[PDB]
């Protein structure tokens, strides 16, 4: 199958900088009619994609001149000379030279900012859930950068990976940080078996892990 | 004035049949063919088919043979994508886009808004809402929203009053049902001095829940 | 002296240049039709049919099938010197010859028809194939060594009702000969999914156009499928002629084809006699079954008529085109040399071009602008380790012409 490899999957850039996204194909995209049907599209969150560039280098109507495309055969590059905030989004390359037509995995153009350690908050099960029969311990890791982070739950000093569900937000629209939640759901009985519940995070901002913890004795 | 509008969101069980419409306006319908594309949640686009609005004949990828049908009605200037014997791997957002013939520009210049198709055997269940109170200069409170279907739920704090400092995380599955948490952060002087209440709304079950975050005993 | 294009020859200019670095030399000096040229191991096979008067409605006067040597004629230019000629008793019964070299001989497989060309009277023709074996260096008092006629009795066709040689020359692998061929399959037995017809972005095409274009007319009894005719000489007793159908990747109507060895690997060309007008050639993946990795060439095509002119890539219902093959002279860059007709809807303006998949490196016309041309056959080889090519070109005494073109090393004259 014709494969479109995009580099990189995530492209942190500062505003007003130059961005370069590479797209390489498993086979030449030069159709037997002479045209190379390689197109670049952009998708913003909660929006249908928008055609940026068609036929390697031609710009669609309304596309700013800061977007340009180049390449040939199997190697192609999209280039943004000076990134404005309106360019933040997900860029896909696409080939229309061989059926089935294929897309790249995408490249997330996001905003670079100063590193920030996460604010960690741990929450024990509410009495309502306990009377309902379950016990969910919640851990919030708010406003950190970069997004690369790891979370570990520890119950009475022993790590538990079972019963854990994680979720991550995208970049914040107002401070450009990331936030994560980690929820450990247990039966009320296993919650009452143990006393100490610990949520610890590893992030590049600190050599030590950021630990929040509570003991079941209120 | 060139616009493509697709049918509304669809919620179906496995084995059923769905028919998505795509009505175009603002141009000669037969002068440009149409493309059907598929985007899996949090993933990339997959090209499904290209329909010749002049002959009515579709050219589809191999993966979409059989239970997929690409038709059109020229009078209504509409194209139809029908999926039979729905399975979970069909839950996705489907787009129609204008793709020209070789006589002009085959790049996808104008897109539809998309149509979401959710496939599940889960039944409509309201959310269970639990407070998350702690057990510094500012404090973090939360609302845990467990065991609801389908998406989405909306979460506000004090009826949108605390828009700033709020992080609602994307929902993940615990079974057939969804769960998510929401964080609010407020000055230590604000809580528990004033009453911080979280408002959850689940339109599909037409449910509204309000939970005040009261402090624990100690 | 003259040898096959194998090993690692002298450099050829790989840049694109407008400079006149190709110097074609005419080495040849009532109508002459149905030509055939093959060059192998410093020898050659040639064939033609001389008619009286018209080229199409004329009386068949003489069918010539000869072999000889390709030698340096004196001025470092290769030329062809006949050494063994053969003529059938009735010129109007021999059709569609194809020559394959093996060791001491050229084996020429022809079709015998009392109803005319089997392509135009397929249903009436009773399949009858003959093999004329000609020694490249005849010896006196040597029995059947010089010339030998073999009426082929046993032919395995598989699902096809009839098979026929369909192309100028084939290859040898060990002791097994492979001729370009076609099989006639009734449309009732033709299993083709119209889903495979590439109609996408073609506004006025229909998915049915491929299957209908697989025959000489849309209501034809047979579809033509290209392939190979295999003759294993090791099975000396009585050799069956086996048909091998070409794979269905980029399938087009059965048309004159050529399989030839270059740089020690098999290459296949198929004439574009249908809607897919861009040139069809490439390295052979497997000979049996026959599958070809067609180049995705975007610069070389052939003239057509109204429905399928030059450069057409959309499926239409048409049977039109010309045979204009190409010889691969460099596999590492996939460079080829061949004569193409430089016109959209008329068979005219022969131009010898050295080209890659997506660009013509350098070319040279072979006649004035209004000169009519038809089939062209190009075979390349080594002379003192420089790559030469010989091209037979039909040109308007209507007779074919033979050119010898050296492939230059530098890109400037
Ligand atoms: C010109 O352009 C065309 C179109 O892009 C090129 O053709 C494609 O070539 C690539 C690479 O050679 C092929 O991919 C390979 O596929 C094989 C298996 O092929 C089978 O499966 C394919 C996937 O479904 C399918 O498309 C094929 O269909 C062809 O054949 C059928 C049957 O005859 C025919 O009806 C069709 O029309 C197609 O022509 C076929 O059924 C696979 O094995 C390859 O894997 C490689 O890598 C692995 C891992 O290392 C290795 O183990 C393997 O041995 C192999 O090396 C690879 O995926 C693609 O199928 C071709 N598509 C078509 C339509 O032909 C062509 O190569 C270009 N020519 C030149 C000169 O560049
Ligand atoms: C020999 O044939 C070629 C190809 O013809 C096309 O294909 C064949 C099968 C048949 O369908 C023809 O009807 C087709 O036109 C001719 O070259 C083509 O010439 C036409 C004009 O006659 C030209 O059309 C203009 O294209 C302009 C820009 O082209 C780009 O967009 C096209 C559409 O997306 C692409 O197809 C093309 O590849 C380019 O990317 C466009 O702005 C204009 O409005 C016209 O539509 C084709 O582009 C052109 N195609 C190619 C591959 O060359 C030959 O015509 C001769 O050469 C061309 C270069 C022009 O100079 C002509 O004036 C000239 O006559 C034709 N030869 C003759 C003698 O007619
Ligand atoms: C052509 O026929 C010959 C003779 O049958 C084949 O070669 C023989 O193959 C058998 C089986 O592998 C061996 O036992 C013999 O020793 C082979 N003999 C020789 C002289 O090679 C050969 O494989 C056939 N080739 C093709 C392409 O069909
Ligand atoms: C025509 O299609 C039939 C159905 O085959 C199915 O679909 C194709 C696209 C392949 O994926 C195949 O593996 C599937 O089973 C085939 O049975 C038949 O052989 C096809 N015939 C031709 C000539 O393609
Ligand atoms: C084909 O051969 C038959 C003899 O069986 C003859 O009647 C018919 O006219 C021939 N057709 C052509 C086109 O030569
Ligand atoms: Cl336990
Ligand atoms: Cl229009
Ligand atoms: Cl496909
Ligand atoms: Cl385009
Ligand atoms: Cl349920
Ligand atoms: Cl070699
Ligand atoms: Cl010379
Ligand atoms: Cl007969
Ligand atoms: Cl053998
Ligand atoms: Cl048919
Ligand atoms: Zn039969």
């Amino acid at each position: 199958d014709v494969l479109m490899i995009q580099t990189p999957l995530s492209l942190p850039v500062s505003l007003g900088d130059q961005a370069s996204i590479s797209c390489r194909s498993s086979q030449s995209l030069i159709h037997i009619n002479g045209n190379t049907y390689l197109e670049w599209y952009l998708q913003k969150p909660g929006q249908s994609p928008k055609l940026l560039i068609y036929k390697v280098s031609n710009r669609f109507s309304g596309v700013p001149d800061r977007f340009s495309g180049s390449g040939s055969g199997t190697d192609f590059t999209l280039k943004i000379s000076r990134v404005e905030a309106e360019d933040l989004g997900v860029y896909y390359c696409f080939q229309g030279s061989h059926v089935p037509f294929t897309f790249g995995a995408g490249t997330k153009l996001e905003l670079k900012r100063a590193d920030a350690a996460p604010t960690v908050s741990i929450f024990p099960p509410s009495s309502e859930q306990l009377t309902s029969g379950g016990a969910s311990v919640v851990c919030f890791l708010n406003n950190f950068y970069p997004k690369d982070i790891n979370v570990k739950w520890k119950i009475d000093g022993s790590e538990r990976q079972n019963g854990v569900l994680n979720s991550w937000t995208d970049q914040d629209s107002k401070d450009s940080t990331y936030s994560m939640s980690s929820t450990l759901t247990l039966t009320k009985d296993e919650y009452e078996r143990h006393n100490s519940y610990t949520c610890e995070a590893t992030h590049k901002t600190s050599t030590s892990p950021i630990v929040k913890s509570f003991n079941r004795n209120e | 004035q060139i616009q493509l509008v697709q049918s509304g969101p669809e919620l179906k069980k496995p084995g059923e049949t769905v028919k998505i419409s795509c009505t175009t306006s603002g141009y000669t319908f037969t002068n440009y063919g149409l493309n059907w594309v598929k985007q899996a949640p949090g993933k990339g686009f997959k090209w499904m088919a290209w329909i010749n609005t002049y002959t009515g004949e579709p050219t589809y990828a191999d993966d979409f043979k059989g239970r997929f049908a690409f038709s059109l009605e020229t009078s209504a200037s509409t194209t139809y994508l029908q999926i039979n014997n729905l399975k979970n791997e069909d839950m996705s957002t489907y787009f129609c886009a204008r793709s020209g013939y070789y006589d002009g520009l085959k790049a996808m210049d104008y897109w539809g808004q998309g149509t979401s198709v959710t496939v599940s055997s889960a039944k409509t269940t309201p959310p269970s809402v639990y407070p998350l109170a702690p057990g510094n200069s500012m404090v973090t409170l939360g609302c845990l929203v467990k065991g609801y279907f389908p998406e989405p739920v909306t979460v506000t704090w004090n009826s949108g009053s605390l828009s700033s400092g709020v992080h609602t995380f994307p929902a993940v599955l615990q079974s057939d049902l969804y769960t998510l948490s929401s964080s609010v952060t407020v000055p230590s002087s604000t809580w528990p001095s004033e009453t911080v209440t979280c408002n959850v709304a689940h339109p599909a079950s037409s449910t509204k829940v309000d939970k005040k975050i009261v402090p624990r005993d100690c | 002296g003259v040898s096959d294009l194998v090993g690692l020859p002298n450099q050829i200019c790989l840049q694109k240049t407008t400079s006149t670095i190709l110097k074609p030399r005419l080495i040849s000096y009532v109508c002459i039709t149905d030509p055939l040229l093959a060059v192998d191991n410093g020898f050659f096979a040639y064939s033609h049919l001389e008619k009286i008067g018209s080229c199409t409605r004329g009386i068949a006067k003489q069918r010539i099938i000869g072999v000889g040597e390709v030698l340096d004629r004196g001025d470092k230019v290769p030329s062809m010197f006949m050494t063994n000629v053969w003529t059938p008793p009735n010129p109007s019964t021999i059709h569609h010859c194809s020559s394959t070299y093996h060791e001491d001989f050229y084996y020429t497989l022809c079709a015998v028809s009392h109803v005319g060309d089997p392509i135009l009277n397929s249903t009436s023709w009773t399949e009858s194939l003959s093999l004329i074996r000609l020694a490249v260096r005849p010896k006196s008092d040597s029995g059947d060594y010089n010339q030998k006629y073999i009426a082929i009795t046993k032919v395995e066709r598989g699902k096809y009702d009839k098979v026929m040689p369909y192309g100028p020359s084939g290859i040898k692998q060990g002791d097994t000969l492979y001729f370009p061929a076609v099989g006639f399959l009734p449309r009732t037995e033709f299993q083709y999914n119209d889903s495979n017809c590439p109609i996408i972005h073609c506004k006025y095409s229909k998915a049915e156009n491929c299957r209908l274009s697989m025959g000489v007319n849309s209501k034809s009894h047979y579809i033509l499928r290209s392939g190979l005719l295999k003759y294993n000489l090791s099975l000396g007793g009585d050799i069956i002629l086996q048909f091998i159908e070409i794979a269905d990747n980029r399938l087009t109507i059965g048309s004159p084809s050529k399989i030839y060895n270059s740089l020690g690997q098999p290459v296949f060309y198929q004439a574009s006699y249908s809607w897919d007008t861009m040139i069809k050639l490439g390295d052979v993946d497997t000979v049996d079954p026959l599958r070809v990795q067609w180049r995705n060439n975007s610069v070389i095509s052939r003239p057509g008529q109204s429905q399928c002119p030059r450069f057409n890539v959309c499926p239409e219902v048409c049977w039109e085109g010309t045979y204009n093959d190409a010889f691969l002279i460099d596999r590492l860059n996939w460079v080829s040399a061949g004569v193409y007709l430089n016109s959209n809807q008329t068979a005219e303006n022969p131009v010898f071009a050295v080209f890659k998949d997506n660009e013509i490196l350098y070319q040279v016309p072979l006649a004035e602008d209004d000169t009519n041309a038809q089939k062209t056959i190009t075979d390349c080889f080594l002379l003192e380790n420089v790559i030469w090519c010989i091209s037979l070109v039909e040109i308007y005494v209507i007779r074919p012409k033979l050119f010898a073109v050296k492939i230059p090393a530098q890109c400037s004259e």
